Order: structure tokens, then C-alpha cells, then sequence
């Protein structure tokens, strides 16, 4: 009954761990997608 | 092979049809007269709902059945249940120490979830 | 007796399971401290 | 709530460090008749009620109440010889058949041990596959994060 209870609580906490890491990956992707535009605008002034 | 109320080895075992669990007749008849329901599953059960050999070799030195055997039976009944009341009081104290340290750990994670993500967010703001 | 022993067992296993959450979370919080301080210095 | 057990390969010092954090939070928060009365008193005192051993004590050339005692010894010996005569007629055979009953009861307990052992392994086996998948999702998340931290400094 321990590992039956340990399976049920951990399987719901795994999705909350990943989706927290998923939304954190989307915010870091926005900083990468924006910083390249400022370097892309360097050759426009040239 | 055993009774599911006392922990006996029954002499006249009877089984209930709502939940199949083998009980000794005198113990199951006592429960249905007290509260008319199955003791395990709490379902409706009556005396007519119930559906009806073991050898014990008596010892060679069988006076002792009056004196020595009968005192040991009511000693072992008395000491065990008192030790069992001592067992039930200690776990309810250990239940309280379990939930308080559990709720203590919940406040750690609630405090540290605000600490970690804002520390990571300040690393993302540091680049700008 | 046995019904609260299930409550005792499920709590103590989950308490040490939730205890491992803190050990992971404290080390990540510590890494974000030294990362930012060495960066904000320079 | 999500703490990986099979994945995390967690020192004993981390258990002591996390317990101090829990302990610091712990400091902050801070039906019978009269037979039950006799049984509880006898177990609490640890004293047993004395049985009558007078039948062993009896002696010759004593008074009329002890004449009742010696005749009690005669009725007990005739009953004891009758009880010994039944056991002799039964033979070991009667002790033999109750032993065969005990082996059948003992085997049923061992099968319940395998059934619980098979099921607890299955709950662990399902958990082990979930931990390995949760490992790769966390490892890919960490690799993508270390790329972004390096790239943002490189662009600036």
C-alpha cells in the first residue's frame, strides 16, 4: 500500500514539475529570439 | 481457515453472502444482533443470510486445566490488550509528529518555490 | 491500529520524499546565487 | 512533491541538511462490563489472581475439611487416569493429524507472502520507468537552459 500510494502522488507531481520547466523554457526562448535581432540590426547600419 | 473477527481457528465456521469472509458462528451472530450489518464491508446482513473438523491434541499432563492453563489464558488476554492499548496511544502521538513535520516541509517548499524561480528570473533579467 | 499504521507509513514515506524536494531545491537556489554574483560583479 | 528516488543517485549529509530546515520550521509552528476494569487493573499492577493449589497441599491425619480434600484427590486421580486412558487409545495418530493441519495452514501464509511481493515489485517497476522519463525531460531542460545563458551573454 506504500508503493501504491507512492505511485499515485508522484505521477501527479511529475506533470507539475515538467510544466513548470516547460514554461521556464518558453521564457528563455524569448530572450534568445530577441537578442539575435539586435545583432541582426548591426549589419543594417553597415 | 481462521476467523475474521477474533483470530480464532473456528469450530463451526459460517460464511456471509454479501462479503465472503469466513467467521466463527458465535462471533458473527453476536455482531448481527448488536448492529445488523457485515463487520468488514458495512453492508446489510442478517442471521438467516449466513451460510453454514479441527483436532487439538490435549497435553499428556492434562488440576492443570483448572489451575495452570486457565490462569495463563487470562494472563495472556490481560497483558496483550493492555500492551495493545499502549500500542494505540503511541501511534496517535506519532501520527501527530508525522503531520506536523509534513506541514513543516510544505512551508519549506512553498517558501523555496518563490525563492528559486525569482532567482532564475533575475538571471534572465541580468542579460538585459 | 492497522488503519493509522497505514496513515503513519504513508506520511513518513512522503515526508522523506518531500524532504528530498528541499535538498534538490536548496542546491539549485545556491547555484543561482553564485551565478548572479559573479556576473553582476563583472 | 516531486522527488525522484530511483533517478537521484542524494547523500546522507543532504538528509541531515534538509532535516535541519524541517526542524527549524517545526520550532516555529510548535466498551465492556466490569471484566474490563479487572483486566486493566491486573495488567497495570502486573499481578495475577491466585489459583487454588490446596489439592497439592493436603496431608494425612487432618480434620474434616481436609477429609474433603483427600477425597477430592481421589476423584481427581480417577479423572486423570480416565483422561490418560483416552490419549493412549487415540495413540500419536491424533497428534499426527493435527500436525498435518498445521502444515496446510503454514503454506497458505507463504503464498500470501509471494502475492504481496509480486505486487510491490510491480508498483516499483511502474515507478522506475516514470523516473527515467522524468530524468530525460529534466536533463533536456537543463541543457536548453545552459545554451540560453551562454547565448545571451554572447549576443550582448
Amino acid at each position: 500500500s506504500t508503493l501504491c500510494h507512492h505511485s499515485l502522488p508522484a505521477l501527479i507531481e511529475g506533470q507539475r514539475k515538467y510544466y513548470a520547466d516547460y514554461y521556464a523554457y518558453r521564457q528563455e526562448i524569448r530572450s534568445l529570439e530577441g537578442r539575435r535581432k539586435r545583432l541582426q540590426a548591426m549589419l543594417n547600419s553597415s | 481457515m481462521l476467523c475474521a473477527i477474533s483470530g480464532k481457528v473456528p469450530r463451526r465456521p459460517v460464511l456471509s453472502p454479501k462479503s465472503r469472509t469466513i467467521f466463527e458462528k458465535s462471533l458473527l451472530e453476536q455482531y448481527v444482533k448488536d448492529t445488523g450489518n457485515d463487520p468488514i464491508t458495512n453492508e446489510p446482513l442478517s442471521i438467516e443470510e449466513i451460510v453454514e473438523s479441527a483436532q487439538q491434541a490435549s497435553l499428556t499432563e492434562s488440576i492443570p486445566n483448572l489451575l495452570t492453563s486457565l490462569q495463563n489464558e487470562w494472563d495472556a488476554i490481560m497483558l496483550e490488550n493492555f500492551k495493545l492499548r499502549s500500542t494505540l496511544d503511541s501511534l496517535t502521538k506519532k501520527l501527530s509528529t508525522v503531520m506536523y513535520e509534513r506541514d513543516a516541509a510544505k512551508l519549506v517548499a512553498a517558501q523555496l518555490l518563490m525563492e528559486k524561480n525569482e532567482d532564475s528570473k533575475d538571471l534572465p533579467k541580468s542579460s538585459q | 491500529l492497522d488503519s493509522l499504521t497505514k496513515k503513519l507509513s504513508t506520511v513518513m514515506y512522503e515526508r522523506d520524499a518531500a524532504k528530498l524536494v528541499a535538498a534538490q531545491l536548496l542546491m539549485e537556489k545556491n547555484e543561482d546565487s553564485k551565478d548572479l554574483p559573479k556576473s553582476s560583479q563583472q | 512533491m516531486d522527488g525522484l528516488s530511483f533517478v537521484d543517485k542524494i547523500p546522507d549529509g543532504y538528509k541531515n541538511e534538509i532535516d535541519q530546515l524541517v526542524k527549524k520550521e517545526f520550532a516555529n509552528i510548535k466498551a465492556d462490563n466490569s471484566v474490563s476494569t479487572l483486566t486493566n487493573a491486573l495488567y497495570t499492577e502486573y499481578l495475577k489472581q491466585r489459583n487454588n493449589k490446596k489439592r497439592r497441599t493436603p496431608d494425612f491425619n487432618d480434620d474434616d475439611d481436609t477429609l474433603f480434600l483427600e477425597e477430592y484427590r481421589r476423584k481427581y486421580p480417577r479423572i486423570d487416569t480416565s483422561r490418560y486412558i483416552p490419549n493412549e487409545s487415540s495413540e500419536v495418530s491424533l497428534l499426527g493429524i493435527v500436525d498435518s493441519y498445521l502444515k496446510h495452514q503454514e503454506i497458505v501464509l507463504d503464498t500470501l507472502l509471494p502475492q504481496t511481493v509480486s505486487n510491490q515489485w510491480r508498483i516499483n517497476n511502474d515507478y522506475i520507468r516514470q523516473t527515467c522519463t522524468i530524468v530525460e525531460e529534466m536533463n533536456i531542460q537543463q541543457r536548453k537552459q545552459i545554451n540560453d545563458l551562454e547565448i545571451y551573454r554572447k549576443r550582448l
